[PDB]
């Protein structure tokens, strides 16, 4: 499967409940890799909490509800568990994503 | 630059500020400027420190559910 | 607790894990983001792989790290310590991570 | 209690204001405050720096008197 | 060598407490220091301060005697026994200030 | 001897009289009777000025010496009281309050 990163995708978590789920990793390596690294998303809130937060509006993104990705909580899953590709970010909101990501991980 | 003031400083800081002006061979308003910045960069870090605490603490209850409820897929992809 | 940016821990389900979460979160939140570290390779040439030989960062064993392999668990599943990577070495291991996560080029 | 006129960037100010808001305090009682700690961190400093200089200075005298005296010190010991 | 404010040395062999400021103690040949003795146990002045053996690695309870005080070369100090924490340089400051009349 | 803190003497520096150098008393009043010892604060000629915030100047007319000295509040001692001999004079409030800041620096007080 072609995922890229910007792609966010449903996730099973069971072995063999389903969480959204924001791909992050380089392209090269999600193409020729068995394993991607993804962020969590979360409906639990609509607003961000942290600078390691980055909002999602429902009507823009084809969303149920509004939510916010989750900087904090990321991991790297066996891409088979990635089933339907919700949608895709442009380069704004990944803009967002970047700089959230660098403040989570010290990369300032 | 910009914006223009205007303060009232204590004789004997003045007098003491140019003290220090006279050695590093800078002006007043270049010192008093940098030293806003020096302040208001502390207080704003700071402060933007606490608020990343109380978020964290905010944040406990749904990032220990959603951690817990998808570690099985991380043993797997070890 | 005590757990600070470039710590290596133990883990559990055992295994050696960097943490690389900003030590502001690492004090306030429940979870922390590790990298993974293994022992079956030595030398492991690749970009987002960091090489660690054992007779520096009192390690019995020569290392690697996984910038790859990264995951964000409870708190308590870090038990004590093992050491702390110097600057030079987190400098490796962040030019990995970027690419890891695509953050360059 | 001089009295001046200083040009700061137009952001420095706005982010200035933002942490008056907060405090509850005014831009003087701020910029006085931060032209306060500037210059008692750089008298400070410049003081430890005059003090070491004077110290190594000092290092043949201080130490041959050191010596001159030892045994007077030595006596005064047991005593 | 860095010698400390509060450390305490065997010097060229009796213990001495290095009671100079910082910067002197870095930057300067001379080291002013306070001499201690163990032929007593207890205080028997206020320009006294005890050290208990357990709490301090000594081989029996000791006391500073912040009227015998002199300055010599760094070099003679040889082994670091140990440091003294705040609480116990307050001691040694309040009979200090008294042996020396600044009140 | 009625040595008082303020006192400046002659001092013999030497194994018993085999001959001498300038000191200032600096210990308090009750233990300069009642002590053997006496705590002083050397005083050298080989500079006029302070170099340090550790010194006090002394004028050479004012306190009758030679030549203008400066007390070195780093060089500290306890002696026996027995190798004091002359006293070259005594010094005032005004002086002794530098001293006393002097001493606070070098010994990191108050």
């Amino acid at each position: 499967m072609i995922v890229k990163r910007g792609d966010v995708y449903f996730a099973d978590l069971s072995p063999v409940g389903v969480r959204p789920v924001l791909v992050i990793q380089n392209d090269i390596g999600n193409r020729f890799s068995p394993t991607a690294i993804v962020a969590a998303i979360t409906a639990q809130i609509q607003k961000a909490k942290l600078p390691t937060h980055v909002e999602i509006d429902a009507k823009r993104y084809g969303f149920e509800r509004d939510s916010v990705i989750l900087l904090e909580q990321i991991r790297t899953i066996d891409k088979q568990r990635l089933t339907d590709k919700i949608t895709h970010l442009d380069d704004e909101m990944m803009d967002k994503v970047d700089e959230a990501l660098q403040i989570s991980l010290a990369l300032i | 630059a910009r914006t223009e003031m205007k303060i009232s400083l204590p004789e004997n800081l003045v007098a003491e500020l140019d003290g220090v002006a006279m050695r590093e061979k800078r002006s007043r308003n270049e010192l008093i400027s940098q030293a806003v910045r020096a302040y208001v960069s502390e207080r704003t870090t700071r402060h933007n420190r606490d608020l990343m605490r109380r978020g964290y603490m905010e944040m406990a209850k749904i990032n220990l559910n959603i951690s817990s409820e998808a570690h099985f897929a991380e043993c797997e992809a070890e």
